[PDB]
Order: structure tokens, then sequence, then C-alpha cells
RNA sequence: UUAUCGCGUUGUUCGGAGCGGGGGCUCAAGAUUGAAAAAUGCAGCCAUUGUUGUGAGUUCUGCGCAUUAAAGCAAAAACCUGGGGU
RNA sequence: GUUGCUUCACUUAUCGAAUGAAGAGACCAAUGGGAUUAGCGUAGUCUUCGGGCUAUGCACCGUCUAGGUUCCAACCGUG
RNA sequence: UACUGAAAAGGGGCAACAGAGAACCUGGGAUUAUAUUCCAAAAAGAAAUUGCAUGUGGG
């Protein structure tokens, strides 16, 4: 007649019932590589960072980043199969006509690779340059904003070499340059250049002098605030 | 010349501690969350003697804080400890002989033993038989306590260091004359190879 | 990979592929019908051995010193159509292994000795 | 239901935290029945015989885990029982 | 404007200790952060005309609690 | 049906033929010489113990 179902709660205070298994992630001993790759980020935050390196933490926004990556994606370079098919068709054309030009120029695309991008910047063929912000070792691209400023080339610093590599069809890219586009994308390129110039080229005086780092941890900040409040008066 | 005996003893060799019959090291329990915020209650299970040591040792049983099992601790016992006694260790613990408290909670003028110089080292000062420390004063601005040591020196320690209340048992051991060479032989048999002692003027210039 | 309940990290469990059986590296032809001839070398004809044949139904052999009692029994069954109820062994001071073999009393050790030729 | 009193050892002790008496429950070490086992062994010669008691000495064992002691008397495998839930 | 010596408050190098790296700190809020959590005003100033820098406001990241008191609520308190 | 994948902090091994551990006893007319090791169906015989399978009773 009477259900024997009942609540039988447990007490989890000190010296009481055995507790459930808590999450120990923040207090466990991790592998060495995990610990070191976290402490490296902390140390990069706490020290005084010179402007030449600090400029790489000030990236382009989300919307312009997405738009530029879309443009690069639509002008991606041709793949192994596509190159083979085009060359085979050129070969059959030459076979049927032993005379006549062949026009083996390949379709218009973006310039990729550090050597070729540096050459395009130095010869002032590039209309716009995009640089990844996390290349290791960083000396590979540390001088590129200075070169672009010296030659008056529009440039931006964006968030991931992996995203650049996805746009161009590889695993990773350090930098990418647009030298020319079709007639239908001229407006897109001009507006992108305007936004990029607003963020980077037109703020050169600030970018060349601003320092970074010197960021306390949250626990240090809270201690400082509570002490200031306590000693008021 | 040849190597002097005091330098030879540093190689180890036949002059190390005779430890086969000893029980483990004697320590307080670990300074964990329960001790920092509440208290723990253990039961004294046995009082024993170990070779080489004048004081008595106590085996104390606690419950494990995280698992279903029992934990046994081995401490240096104060005078008056008895089997079946309840022992309290932690932040909120009453003033009674054998309890373990943070130094900042013990009123000035109290007599303590098993004091840790730095918090969490599990006891390093006033451990030999019959010895103790006296609490002189607290300082709340800097959180530090002043102590008088058995030697008669004064020392300042953090007020979060722990100490047991009472005096080490087995006192008065050195007041009975030994009278025989064989008694010294048996006394050092449990410690190490350091007896009998030959005077330096009885040796030769080479050594 | 979400919530760890231990104070130290231990290695996670991953998929392991078992090893493959390679083609054999030993290709010498070994006949399986001649091993008993390696196991059992020849009989002994000393005075003690002769005394054991008649009164205890026992035969004495020199055998391969790395052989054991079970394989000596099986070799006896293969070489002669007899059943051994007991094998005792010793290693002699000259290095050879000797076996005392008792037959099951449904066979005559004397007749087996006559067939063997000793 | 005992008390100044009783119980006990060669011996340095035990009792209202339960002495002694009447009845029991258990553990250790012996004993006594049988089975094995006379079918064996020994000694005189197809037959005979065939052993039961007392002292002394012996460290197994029991006196359970109080020798000097500022000396206080190894460890583990393997195994046993219980508390829990299955 | 540099340089030396030196006081004090800090923490990330380094040093000592403990632990089977077993419960740190906040939520109680700034002399704090931000365009991918800087969004919006005010003043000056600069600009490659797209927007910046400096100063001071307003937002947002912003939150829950045993107990002690006086249905809510509030004040204490701090896991 | 192998496969597959939850728990259990603290790598692998050696070091005692007097420590720990360890299921068997007597008889023999049974040797030139070995025996708690050999003895043959009346095993002279009487046991204890380990592994795996039968069946009988009980779960
Ligand atoms: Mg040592
Ligand atoms: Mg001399
Ligand atoms: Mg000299
Ligand atoms: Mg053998
Ligand atoms: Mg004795
Ligand atoms: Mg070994
Ligand atoms: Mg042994
Ligand atoms: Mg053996
Ligand atoms: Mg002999």
């Amino acid at each position: 007649v009477a259900s024997h179902f009942a609540a039988r709660p447990k007490n989890f205070g000190i010296g009481q019932d055995v507790p459930y298994a808590r999450d120990l992630s923040r207090f466990m001993r991790w592998p060495t590589f995990v610990t070191m790759q976290r402490k490296k980020r902390v140390l990069q935050r706490r020290l005084k960072v010179p402007p030449a390196l600090n400029q790489f933490t000030k990236v382009l926004d989300r919307a312009s980043r997405n738009e530029a990556l879309k443009l690069i994606k639509k002008y991606a370079p041709e793949t192994r199969k596509a190159r083979r098919e085009r060359l085979q068709k050129v070969a059959e054309e030459k076979k049927k006509d032993p005379k006549k030009t062949v026009s083996t120029k390949a379709p218009l695309a973006v310039v990729t690779g550090l050597q070729e991008v540096t050459r395009a910047i130095e010869k002032k063929q590039a209309r716009m340059v995009v640089i990844a912000n996390n290349v290791d070792p960083v000396e590979l691209v540390l001088w590129m904003p200075n070169l672009c400023r010296a030659n008056k080339i529009p440039y931006a610093i964006v968030k991931d070499m992996a995203r650049l590599g996805d746009a161009i069809g590889r695993k990773t890219a350090t930098c990418v340059a647009l030298t020319d586009v079709n007639a239908e994308d001229e407006a897109t390129l001009k507006n992108l250049i305007r936004s990029v110039n607003a963020r980077f080229l037109s703020r050169s005086d600030v970018i060349r002098r601003q320092w970074g780092g010197l960021q306390l941890s949250l626990r240090s900040r809270a201690e400082l605030r509570k002490k200031h409040a306590r000693n008021a008066g | 010349g040849k190597t002097v005996l005091s330098c030879r003893k540093g190689n180890g060799s036949v002059y190390q501690v005779h430890g086969h019959k000893r029980l483990g090291p004697a320590k307080l329990r670990i300074l964990d969350y329960a001790e920092r915020h509440g208290y723990m209650r253990g039961v004294v299970k046995s009082i024993e003697h170990e070779a080489g040591r004048g004081a008595a040792l106590a085996r104390v049983e606690f419950r494990h804080p995280y698992k279903f099992r029992r934990v046994k601790e081995l401490m240096v016992a104060p005078e008056g400890m008895f089997t079946g006694q309840s022992v309290f260790c932690g932040q909120k613990a009453p003033l009674a002989i054998g309890n373990v408290l943070p130094l900042g909670q013990i009123t000035e003028g109290c007599i303590v033993c098993n004091v840790e110089a730095k918090p969490g080292d599990r006891g390093t000062l006033a451990r030999a038989s019959g010895d103790y420390c006296i609490i002189i004063s607290h300082n709340h601005e800097t959180g530090r306590t002043r102590l008088k040591l058995p030697s008669g020196q004064k020392k300042s320690v953090p007020s979060t260091s722990r100490a047991m209340i009472g005096i080490i048992s087995g006192g008065g051991r050195i007041e009975k004359p030994v009278l025989k060479a064989g008694n010294s032989f048996y006394r050092f048999r449990g410690k190490r190879n350091c007896w009998p002692k030959v005077r330096g003027v009885a040796r030769n210039p080479v050594e | 990979r979400k919530s760890y309940t231990r104070p130290q990290f231990r290695r996670p469990h991953t998929y392991r592929k078992p090893a493959m059986a390679k083609p054999s590296n030993r290709v010498t032809v070994e006949s399986k019908d001649i091993a008993a001839f390696n196991v059992i070398r020849y009989p002994l004809t000393t005075d003690k051995a002769m005394k054991k044949i008649e009164e205890n139904n026992t035969l004495t052999f020199i055998v391969d010193s790395r052989a054991n009692k079970t394989e000596i029994k099986k070799a006896m069954r293969k070489l002669y159509q007899v059943k051994a109820v007991k094998v005792n062994t010793l290693i002699r001071p000259d290095g050879l292994k000797k076996a005392y073999i008792r037959l099951s009393a449904a066979h005559d050790a004397l007749d087996t000795a006559n067939k063997i030729g000793l």
C-alpha cells in the first residue's frame, strides 16, 4: 500500500561521507610538453614586448579577414590534375598544328611562396599582401611589414597560416600576394584595400612606437584591487 | 700523511646508520584541504619503542579523505598519550594535549612540540625526548609567531605552521649514570659505528 | 579527455594492430618418422642389465641426454610394439644418459630382447 | 552473590571491571578403542616362543606472549576468516 | 636628457619546501581588459579620408552562496 | 566467435642447498658396488597430494 521509495541524501562536508569523484584537471600533473606550452604563453604575456614583435598581435578584423580569404580562395592556384589536363590539351593543339603559338601562360592566380612574394613586393607588382601572424620561427616574415611600408604596398596581418593554407589549397602559407584580378572583382579589391589601409598603412606612426606586454594575471589584479580598497583613507 | 678519521667518515662505508629494525620516519600528517579548512579526528592505536630513539612513537588511525580506506600515521608521542585517545588535527581543534593546531591559534605562553619551521614540512623542531618550545608572542600585521627553542635561541616562524600541544615523552633519560663500558656498547649498537673513541694524541703523526 | 579524476595523467588507450606471421626462415627438410631413432640409441648388455631383464621385466638403453621420460615412452611405443609402465633415468659419470624401462607385464621383456637381438 | 576476607604457585598474585561452590561450553597436549597388523620382524628347530610393572636422565611441549635494557628481540610470498554488496 | 648609488612596493627569471603536483583566486569589483568581449558620448589632436591617438564618462566581460539577523527584501559574512 | 575497450599512482630483474616454504611410510632372502629412489598383481604393501575428464547425489 505504501511505496518504500525515499530520498537518502549524503553529506559531503569535512569528515563525513566519502565524496564523489571530483574533477582534478586544474591540479593534476600533466605531461611536460603540455606544461611548457602553457607557460610559454604566460611568459610572452608578462614581459615587455618591442614594437616590431608587438605589431603581430594587432590583426585585421573578422569581416575583412573573411572577405579577403574568400577572394584568395576564388583566385587559388591550379592543382596537379588541372595543370596536367591543360598541358595535355596544349600538346594536342600543337600536334595538330606544328605552327601557331601555344599560349602556355596558365590562368591568372595569386602569387604564393616566400621567395616569389618577396620578389613581387620588391618589383612593385603586388596590389595587396596578406601575412599570417603566427609563423615560427618569426624571423621568416618579421621584416615584411617594413618592406611593404617602404614600397607603399597595401598589406594586412591576419590570424592563421592554416586558414591561408586552406584558402590556397595547402596545409600552411606564410604570405600571399594579389597582383591583378578579373574585371568583375575590381570593386571588391578596392574596398578591401581601403579597409586594410585604414587598419595598417595609415597608422604607421603608432605601429612603429607602440609597445606590448606587461599584463598582470587575474589573481594579481584582484589582489591589487582589494589592497587599494582596504587602504582607502 | 694519510686520511684523518673525521674525513674518512664522509665516504659513508661502514659508518652509516643502523636502520634495519627501525620503523619508518616519524612525521605529522600532510597539510591538506581538510586540515586547512576544518579538522580531522584520529584514534591512537598503539604506543611503541624503536631502536636508537629515546622518545616513544604512536600509531594513529585516520579515515582517508577521498577513498574508502584507513590511513596509519606514525608520530612522536607527547607525555600522557594513551591508547584509545582521540586526536584532533586542523584549523578548528580544541586546546588539549596531543592535538595539532596552526601556531596562530595557540595562546601565548603555551608549551608546544613537533613544530614545523616552514608550513607543511610535517615537524622538525623540538622532537628529542623531554624537549619543547615556548610561544612568546604573535604579530598579526606580518602573520608571524615568536618562539623560544630548546637551545635557548629565539626564532620567528610563519603563523600558519603547525605544532602539537605538550612535551615529548621519555624525559629525564640522561640523569642515570651509565657505569659500564658494555652499557655504552649496547647504546650505540642501535645508532651507528662511532664508539669507542681513541684520543688524537695517542695516534701517530702520519694520521 | 573531458574530466580527469586522478592526480596524475597516464597514457591513453589506443588501437593496436597485431603482428603478421612472416614466411619461415628455416627451410631444411626434416622428416617426422625418424626422430625415435635419435631418441633411442642402443641397448646395454652388462651383468646388471641382464639380471633386470628376466626378474623385473626391464630393459636398459642408452638414450639422448636431452630427452625426457615422456618422449622415451613414446619412442618405445613407436620402435617396438610394447607399452612401458615406468621409465627411470640417470646421467652417467661419463656423460651419457641411461634409461631403465619396465614393461606392462602383458609383454615379455625377454621376447622383446630376443627380437631386438641382445 | 564474596570482604576485613577468601582462592592459588617451587617462585616474584588474583577477586563487585565478579572470588569460591553446583552444573556446562571450548582449546592444547596426552590416553583408550579399533582399522592397518601378522600376512611382518627376531630366535631356537614344521612346529615352539613371544612382556607387563617401577625409579633416573633427556627441550618436544606446557607453564601463553614481565631475562639485562639509555639492549625491548626481521620481512614477504602463500594461505585463513569476516564486513559489504553481488 | 643620460649615468651611478640607493629606498620601497611588485612577479615572470632563479632559489628552498611539500605533495600520489587532491580543491588556487574571484564572483564582495579596479589605478582591469576588448573591434574575434572597444560598443557609445565629450574635448583636443592627427590622417594615406578608409579611420586613429590622448584624456575623462557610460556600457559590456559581471554571477552564485551556508549561516547571523530584521512574507519578500536589505545588511553582515565569505565557501 | 575471435575481436573490442571501463577501472587498478609509484618500470624490469637478481641476491638464503642452515631464515620463510615443502603431498611418503615401514618390510624385503633386494646389489660385487645404489636405495624413505629398486620390488608387480596377493604390485610385500599401506597412504597423501596436483591437473583435467566421467558418473552418482545434491544446487
Ligand atoms: Mg641507510
Ligand atoms: Mg704508540
Ligand atoms: Mg702532519
Ligand atoms: Mg633422478
Ligand atoms: Mg625454555
Ligand atoms: Mg631469488
Ligand atoms: Mg630452509
Ligand atoms: Mg622436496
Ligand atoms: Mg656404500
